[PDB]
């Protein structure tokens, strides 16, 4: 579970 | 040839910097020195002025919490916003989005706070910090007056800010400087160090050239910023230490999940 990853994947 | 490219890069990093970060250093200094014709800030120097300007200069406001925890919680959510702004900027660095996604996370995990303190200096003088997108100014003195657990929580960022601000960097220098920090090839847990070190080397060269052309009389402004990068690590280290004191010595401590993940280390 990574919030930072979801941030990284958004455009 | 190679330098013209190092200047194009520096300008790209600056253009993306001005997109990711609304309150630039140029605007912040314009407010601190009193040079803007667009209004002025509300000062929070004691408990009474905080109340009058609580709903003012603000980022369900009935918290019923001690003033110290409400301030600290206000810090948490400007950090949450800043982590998102830094991520948008880090993804504009050429070659970043092509890194291993888990290496991106590692670079942001160990880099956001170094960058928050760096850019926090742009909002600080020796007397306080600009808050709420320039709408308010919180005196350094008022932050030390807080209870002993939270009283020495902002003073560290003030000490570094006054020293860092002596270098007189502008938004162009900071854009590259922040990019170099993010692209650190020595963050624990990285899986592919070499591609990160290749990017940082090209960033460090743009920074060195940037500083020579922008601060031609300030010799050794590069070796000074390389030391500041090392300082920022121990500063964040001492900062994380204090947080665990609070988490252990304080109850009713609500922490935003994004910071829980970053702080997990
Ligand atoms: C610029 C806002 C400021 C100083 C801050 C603090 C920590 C940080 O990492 C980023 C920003 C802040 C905001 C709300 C508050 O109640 C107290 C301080």
């Amino acid at each position: 579970p990574s919030l930072l990853k979801k941030l990284l994947l958004a455009p | 040839p190679e330098s013209a490219d190092l200047r194009a890069l520096a300008k790209h990093l600056y253009d993306s910097y001005i997109k990711s970060f609304p309150l630039t250093k140029a605007k912040a200094r314009a407010i601190l020195t009193g040079k803007t014709t667009d209004k002025s800030p509300f000062v929070i120097y004691d408990m009474n002025s905080l109340m009058m300007g609580e709903d003012k200069i603000k980022f369900l406001q009935e918290q019923s919490k001690e003033v110290a925890i409400r301030i600290f919680q206000g810090c948490q959510f400007r950090s949450v916003e800043a982590v998102q702004e830094i991520t948008e900027y880090a993804k504009s660095i050429p070659g970043f989005v092509n890194l291993d996604l888990n290496d991106q996370v590692t670079l942001l995990k160990y880099g956001v706070h170094e960058i928050i303190y760096t850019m926090l200096a742009s909002l600080m003088n020796k007397d306080g910090v600009l808050i709420s997108e320039g709408q308010g100014f919180m005196t350094r003195e008022f932050l030390k007056s807080l209870r002993k657990p939270f009283g020495d929580f902002m003073e560290p960022k003030f000490e570094f800010a006054v020293k860092f601000n002596a270098l007189e960097l502008d938004d162009s220098d900071l854009a590259i400087f922040i990019a170099v920090i993010i692209l650190s090839g020595d963050r624990p847990g990285l899986l592919n160090v070499k591609p990160i070190e290749d990017i940082q080397d090209n960033l460090l060269q743009a920074l060195e050239l940037q500083l020579k052309l922008n601060h031609p009389e300030s010799s050794q402004l590069f070796a000074k910023l390389l030391q500041k990068m090392t300082d920022l690590r121990q500063i964040v280290t001492e900062h994380v230490q204090l947080l665990q004191v609070i988490k252990k010595t304080e109850t009713d401590m609500s922490l935003h999940p994004l910071l829980q993940e970053i702080y997990k280390d």
